[PDB]
C-alpha cells in the first residue's frame, strides 16, 4: 500500500532525492548449531547465504550482529572472523542475526546510475515505432513509476503490485517539485534535494496514501 | 492391458552397455561415456520437467531434492526416499528400492566396476547444470551390485550463476 | 493474441531465435547488436528488480510497459529467457508464454536431434509451429501484469 | 507421457558415431523390444487348432505395435508380388520433431531398424518374421520394403 522508495534522477541520472518512506526491513533471529546447514560463504565482506534458504531467509539476507556483536565488515567487532567463531562449537548454540543488506544512501545512487541508461536506452530500436522509453515496470513484489516530464525530470516511485492510480500520485510529487524548486535557483538543476519543507510535506502525502481515496488532489 | 508402456528402455540401455562394452574392453569407459550422454539427457529433459511443474528453481536444498524426486516421480515412475541426511544437510540419499532405469536385467554383470546408474548421474547431474547447480554425483549403493537396495548421494557445491551479461 | 515479436536468448546470452510477425518500425542497426542489446535491457533490469525490491523475488522481473508497446519477459529455471512484444489489449500474457514454451519451444526444439543446444535455431518447422500457436487465439495485445 | 525419455534417449542413441558401423543399434534393440511387445500380446485372434494353421500379418502385428510404440499405423500397406512387402508412412513420429527437408535421411533408417531382423516364424505371415530395409524417399514419408530372407 505505501510508496515505498519516492526517487528522481537528473538528466545525467544520478539519483537526485531518496525519499524512502518507512520500510521495515524484515530481520530474522535463529539460534544455530554445530557447522551449519546454511551456506556460510563469504563474499566480498557480506557474510551471507546464496543456497540453503530457511525460515524466510534470502540470498541478501546477511549477519548483523551474533548475541548483539555487530560485525565490522567480516570479522566480529571483539575482533574474531565470523568462521573463528564458526569452527568453534563450544558457543554453540549461537544466536545468529540476519538481514537484508539495507541499501545505503551510495548504494542507492549507484543503483540510479547503473539504471538511468537502461529507461534511456529503453528499447531504442523498439518494434513499435515512435514509442517511449520505459513508463511503468511492474516486478514480483513492486512496480515501479517513471514518468518523464517531456524532457529532464524522471519520478520514479515505486509502489505495491496491486496498487491502482500511481500516476496521479505521480502528478502530485510534479507539483510539490514545483513548489520547492519555487526558491533556489543557487540548487543547482542537477543538486541533490536537501530540504525538509520537500520531506515534510512528502510526509503529509505518504499519511495520506495511507487512505487510498485520493481525492481534491489528495496531499 | 498394455498398462506398462516402459520396459524398452531396460533394453535398450542394455544395448548401449553391450555395444559400449564390445567396443572398449574397459569397464570405467561405459561408464564415463555413458555418464557425459546422460548428462546431456538430462540438459534435454530438466527444460520439460520445469515446463510442466513450473518450479521457480531450487534456490534451496530440500526443495531441491522434492523436485529431483518428482522428475523421477513422472518419467521413471519411482519413489526416492530421501534418506540419510547430513548434519550440515548438504547432501542426501536417494532410496531406490527398485531401479527405474531397469527392470531386473541381472544381479551379476559378469565382473564389476560396470556402472549401471550413469545415465541415472547424468539424470541427476544434468538437471542441476541446467537449474545452475555447480553440483557432485556418485553412488554410495546399489542394489544390482550384489545389495539389497540402490542409495545415491549428491553433493552441491556452488551456486552457478551467469556472469558477464 | 497477436503480437509483435518474440526473442529467444540462452543462459549465456546468445541469441537462439527471433520471431517477427507485426514488427512496423524495421530498425537500422543488426538484429544481432539489437539482440545484444534487448540481453543488456532484460538483464540489468533483472540486476534493478532484484536489488531495490523491499521483499524476496521469487521470480524478479515480469514485464515493462510504455505509451505504445509493451514488452513481456519469461526467466526459465533452466536460465533461458523469452521475450514478447506487442501492443496493449490482450489477457495478461504471462500464461501465454508459459504455455508457448511447453507446447512448442520445448515440443519443437528441444526435442530435434538436430538441435544443438549452444547454437541458434533455425527450422522451418519450429518456424511454422510457432507461427500457427500464435496464430491459435490471435487478436492482439497484451496488458500483462 | 513416456515418450520424451525414449526419444531423448534414441536421439542419444544416434549421437555416438564412431566410424565403424552404420548400425549404432544391433538387433538385440528389435528383439528384446518386441519381445516385451509379445507379453502385451498375450491374446492374439488365432485359432488353437494343432491340426490346422492359420496365418496372423506381420502388418496387423506391426500396425498394432505402432500404436503402441509409433502411435500412427500405415497409410499405405502394399503387398509385393513375392512373399515380400512394402509398407509407406507420409509422417514418422521421430520424423515430426524435424522439419520435411531432406538433409540427414541416413538416421531415420537407424531409428526404424527397431522393426528389422525380428526373431521370426515358420509361416508367411504369422506375426514377426521380419527381414526388412529402409528405403525412405521423403524426409516424413518414412518407406521400408521387407524382404524375405529365405528364398
Amino acid at each position: 500500500m505505501i510508496i515505498y522508495g519516492v526517487y528522481i534522477v537528473s538528466k545525467s541520472g544520478g539519483l537526485i532525492f531518496n525519499l524512502d518512506n518507512n520500510v521495515p526491513r524484515i530481520e530474522h533471529e535463529k539460534t544455530f548449531t554445530y557447522p551449519l546447514d546454511l551456506v556460510l560463504d563469504y563474499d566480498s565482506k557480506k557474510v551471507s547465504v546464496s543456497f540453503n534458504r530457511k525460515d524466510g531467509i534470502n540470498v541478501g539476507h546477511v549477519l548483523v550482529a551474533v548475541n548483539g556483536m555487530p560485525v565490522n565488515g567480516v570479522t566480529l567487532d571483539d575482533g574474531r572472523d565470523v568462521r573463528t567463531t564458526l569452527d568453534a562449537p563450544e558457543n554453540y548454540p549461537i544466536n545468529l542475526k540476519f538481514s537484508r543488506p539495507k541499501m545505503t544512501t551510495n548504494e542507492k545512487i549507484f543503483l540510479a546510475s547503473m539504471f538511468y541508461p537502461l529507461f534511456a536506452i529503453a528499447s531504442q530500436l523498439s518494434p513499435e515505432p515512435k514509442s517511449s522509453g520505459i513508463e511503468i515496470l511492474e516486478a514480483d513484489t513492486f512496480t515501479l513509476h517513471c514518468f518523464q516530464t517531456l524532457t529532464g525530470i524522471k519520478f520514479i516511485i515505486i509502489s505495491e503490485t496491486g496498487l491502482n492510480g500511481i500516476d496521479l500520485l505521480l502528478r502530485k510529487v510534479y507539483e510539490l517539485y514545483s513548489d520547492y524548486v519555487l526558491k533556489n535557483p543557487f540548487y543547482s538543476l542537477e543538486m541533490p534535494i536537501r530540504c525538509e519543507l520537500f520531506d515534510n510535506k512528502l510526509q503529509e502525502l505518504l499519511a495520506q496514501v495511507e487512505k487510498t481515496g485520493i481525492s481534491n488532489i489528495d496531499k | 492391458a498394455k498398462k506398462v508402456n516402459s520396459e524398452f528402455l531396460t533394453l535398450t540401455y542394455g544395448a548401449l552397455v553391450t555395444q559400449m562394452l564390445r567396443d572398449f574392453e574397459n569397464a570405467e569407459d561405459v561408464n564415463k561415456q555413458l555418464e557425459r550422454i546422460g548428462y546431456n539427457m538430462g540438459m534435454r529433459l530438466i527444460e520439460d520437467f520445469l515446463a510442466r511443474t513450473s518450479a521457480p528453481r531450487c534456490l534451496e536444498m530440500r526443495e531441491t531434492a522434492d523436485r529431483i524426486q518428482q522428475a523421477f516421480r513422472i518419467y521413471l515412475n519411482i519413489q526416492p526416499t530421501i534418506s540419510n541426511w547430513s548434519p550440515a544437510s548438504d547432501e542426501f540419499s536417494l532410496v531406490f528400492d527398485s531401479n527405474p532405469l531397469t527392470e531386473f536385467v541381472e544381479l551379476p554383470p559378469d565382473l564389476t566396476n560396470l556402472r549401471y546408474s550413469a545415465i541415472l548421474s547424468g539424470c541427476i547431474r544434468g538437471a542441476l547444470e541446467m537449474v545452475q547447480l555447480e553440483v557432485q554425483c556418485w553412488f554410495v549403493q546399489d542394489q544390482l551390485k550384489g545389495d539389497n537396495v540402490t542409495e545415491l548421494r549428491v553433493k552441491f557445491v556452488r551456486r552457478l550463476e551467469e556472469v558477464i551479461p | 493474441m497477436t503480437i509483435f515479436n518474440l526473442y529467444i536468448f540462452d543462459k549465456f546470452g546468445t541469441l537462439l531465435h527471433y520471431a517477427e510477425w507485426n514488427r512496423t518500425k524495421k530498425s537500422g542497426i543488426t538484429r544481432e547488436e539489437e539482440a545484444k542489446l534487448t540481453y543488456g535491457m532484460l538483464f540489468s533490469i533483472k540486476s534493478f528488480v532484484s536489488k531495490i525490491s523491499p521483499h524476496d523475488p521469487k521470480e524478479g522481473f515480469l514485464y515493462y510497459k510504455t505509451n505504445r508497446y509493451a514488452l513481456h519477459y519469461l526467466e526459465t529455471p533452466s536460465g533461458l529467457k523469452f521475450v514478447l512484444n506487442t501492443d496493449t489489449t490482450a489477457i495478461n500474457v504471462k500464461e501465454l508464454l508459459q504455455q508457448l514454451y511447453a507446447k512448442v519451444w520445448v515440443e519443437f526444439v528441444v526435442r530435434d536431434p538436430l538441435w544443438t543446444p549452444g547454437t541458434v535455431v533455425t527450422s522451418e518447422l519450429f518456424q511454422s509451429k510457432l507461427d500457427e500457436f500464435v496464430r491459435q487465439s490471435p487478436i492482439f495485445g497484451i496488458r500483462n501484469i | 507421457s513416456e515418450e520424451i525419455l525414449f526419444d531423448c534417449l534414441h536421439a542419444e542413441i544416434v549421437n555416438y558415431c564412431l566410424d565403424s558401423n552404420k548400425e549404432h543399434d544391433l538387433a538385440t534393440l528389435e528383439y528384446i523390444g518386441f519381445t516385451t511387445g509379445y507379453r502385451l500380446i498375450e491374446r492374439l485372434t488365432r485359432e488353437v487348432s494343432r491340426f490346422k494353421d492359420e496365418l496372423e500379418t506381420m502388418k496387423f502385428i506391426c500396425t498394432d505395435f505402432w500404436m503402441l510404440i509409433y502411435k500412427k499405423q500405415v497409410d499405405n500397406l502394399r503387398t509385393n508380388n513375392h512373399g515380400m512387402y512394402v509398407v509407406q508412412d507420409k509422417a514418422f513420429r521421430f520424423l515430426t520433431r524435424i522439419s520435411p527437408g531432406t538433409k540427414q535421411l541416413e538416421h531415420a533408417p537407424k531409428f526404424v531398424a527397431f522393426t528389422c531382423g525380428l526373431v521370426r516364424g515358420a509361416l508367411s505371415n504369422l506375426g514377426i518374421n521380419s527381414t526388412v530395409t529402409a528405403e525412405v524417399q521423403s524426409i516424413p514419408a518414412c518407406k521400408f520394403h521387407i524382404e524375405v530372407n529365405r528364398n
